């Protein structure tokens, strides 16, 4: 949903957090912020490094950058032009065998740049981008029935404020799954077996579950490495699957700070529902090993018609269904973040080529510029502003 | 023996400038300039014969080398020691001017001679290389210069 009402300021001051300017960099030295990083620099640390299949070669992004604007605002709209500047990246490939260091300044579009009213020109005609509410931070359960088996169905989603989606759920069949950053539905014990959990263990916390056991036996994975592998050919199919990137992804998805934030108010809320870590001043926002058992645990419960549970070392919290309807689950996402998700859209259909490149190319012919294709990145911003 | 301001060919990428030796746990490093695409490439020292990047002396060094070998007590040892170690051919060339010449008169002392044939090796090396031939009629060229 769109905004109805916008504060000016609130968009502007986005805008220039994510092209990281200098005075949106002055004023973060001002309010003392720690460690600022721009909207465009953390997509790129995101991503940084790109390493092939061996860990062997890598690719890193830094310092994103602007030349001035092609045309003034008034020639823009006279002549039928987009007010924009060409953005840059330093990028950085490393061969770990030779340690050859190859670095180049890449061109990676013309980016349409905000006017003073808060506005773009787009080919001429000047366009106000509205800021979207969306579900803020938290973990969400919800309960259906299904048309048509008669069957009360539960599901569950962990939203962070940036990174992936992790959702559980029960279907009709009676089976646990879970979709990981949107993907297609696996067994939820794929993941638990991916994470290093044992048959062993996994009967131990859900072995009272009728539809955990039942998952479990039709669950086609044989140990932890071919859990970590099926994971990868769900999150990137058509490549090949090797155990060290497989466990790097799962790694990176959830459970470190560069690609994933819960945010403290989400970190707050997962604690709160679940019930973890109850008198603890909060640090880290990323997700744990320790909250995506517990959110199982929770739905399976739930599922169950239970009421109450405890986790390991936790405190009784009532199972219950999120009304989520409820305001504080709706959260602002200012225009500087839309098109910084867009760009990010658009830079991880180029990483992809990069990997795939990364195959056949003569590794001591590789450069910055012959693994790097910006059409999808010049595409996802083309396709934002029209 | 990799100067700054050498143009050297990197495979795959074409001409390279020598702009700067870092020092970067900690080893040397090259740094190359490649105006092909504006590429900036590092590269341990050590690690250059391995990807095939040499340093060749070319005709503006082979002319000063020549020069310095035409050119008009523990303090020199040492001084020449040292010009020996930096790899630098025009240093070398020095070393070699000079024990060479007090070689015809005074003599050498043992660890001198040793001192003068290590750096005529060096030297050799280098000008078979600058002049692509092979360790034969190099030396014959050195002695030629020296003679003259």
């Amino acid at each position: 949903r769109g905004s109805h009402m916008m504060l000016l300021d609130v968009q502007t001051d986005s805008f220039e957090w994510l092209i990281g300017s200098p005075r949106w960099r002055e004023s973060a030295a001002e309010r003392g912020d720690v460690n600022p990083v721009g909207g465009l620099e953390e997509v790129l640390y995101e991503l940084s490094p790109i390493e092939d299949f061996s860990g062997s070669m890598s690719l890193s992004f830094s310092d994103p950058r602007f030349d001035d604007v092609k045309a003034p605002v008034d020639e823009c709209k006279d002549k039928d032009m987009t007010y924009a500047a060409p953005l840059f990246v330093t990028a950085e490939f490393i061969n770990n065998n030779t340690g050859e260091i190859k670095s180049q300044t890449v061109f990676m579009g013309d980016f349409p740049m905000m006017t003073e009213k808060g506005t773009f020109i787009i080919n001429g005609t000047e366009r106000v981008v509205v800021s979207q509410l969306v579900r803020s931070p938290g973990v969400y359960f919800d309960e259906t029935i299904d048309k048509s088996t008669d069957k009360t169905l539960h599901s569950v989603k962990v939203i962070p404020s940036r990174g992936a989606w992790l959702e559980f759920d029960v279907d009709k069949r009676d089976t646990v799954g879970v979709r990981i950053d949107r993907k297609r539905r696996q067994p939820v014990t794929v993941l638990l077996k991916a994470l290093g959990w044992t048959s062993e263990q996994i009967v131990e916390r859900f072995g009272f579950s009728e539809i955990m056991r039942s998952t479990l036996e039709k669950d086609n994975t044989v140990g932890t490495d071919e859990a970590l592998l099926d994971i990868y050919r769900k999150l990137r199919p058509g490549e090949p699957p090797t155990k060290e990137s497989a466990q790097t992804l799962l790694e990176n998805l959830f459970f470190k700070e560069k690609r994933y934030d819960l945010a403290r108010v989400g970190r707050y809320k997962v604690n709160k529902k679940l019930g973890l870590h109850v008198g603890e001043p909060i640090t880290s926002s990323t997700l744990t090993e320790e909250d995506v058992v517990a959110t199982i645990e929770y739905l399976v419960r739930l599922h169950e018609g239970q009421t109450t549970m405890t986790v390991p070392g936790g405190v009784e919290v009532p199972v219950e269904t999120d009304d989520i309807d409820h305001f504080g689950n709706r959260r602002l996402r200012t225009v500087g973040e839309l098109i910084q998700n867009q760009i990010r859209v658009g830079m991880s259909r180029m990483e992809r080529v990069v990997r795939e490149r990364m195959t056949t190319q003569d590794v001591e012919a590789i450069t910055p510029q012959t693994l790097i294709n910006i059409r999808p990145v010049v595409a996802a911003i083309k396709e934002f502003f029209g | 023996i990799f100067k700054v301001g050498d143009t050297v060919v990197y495979p795959h990428h074409g001409a390279a400038l020598v702009e700067a030796i870092e020092t970067r746990e900690q080893k040397e490093y090259l740094v190359l300039k490649v105006a092909q695409g504006d590429l900036t490439v590092r590269v341990p020292a050590e690690n250059a014969e391995y990807v095939g990047v040499r340093d060749v002396v070319g005709q503006e060094g082979l002319d000063k080398v020549f020069q310095v070998l035409r050119a008009p007590w523990s303090r020199r040892y040492k001084a020449n020691l040292e010009k020996l170690a930096s790899g630098d051919v025009n240093k070398v060339a020095e070393v070699v001017r000079d024990l060479w010449r007090r070689d015809q008169e005074r003599g050498l002392s043992a660890g001198e001679k040793r001192m003068l044939a290590k750096a005529r090796q060096i030297l050799v090396g280098e000008l078979a290389l600058a002049e692509s031939t092979d360790d034969a009629k190099a030396e014959t060229i050195l002695d030629e210069v020296l003679a003259a």
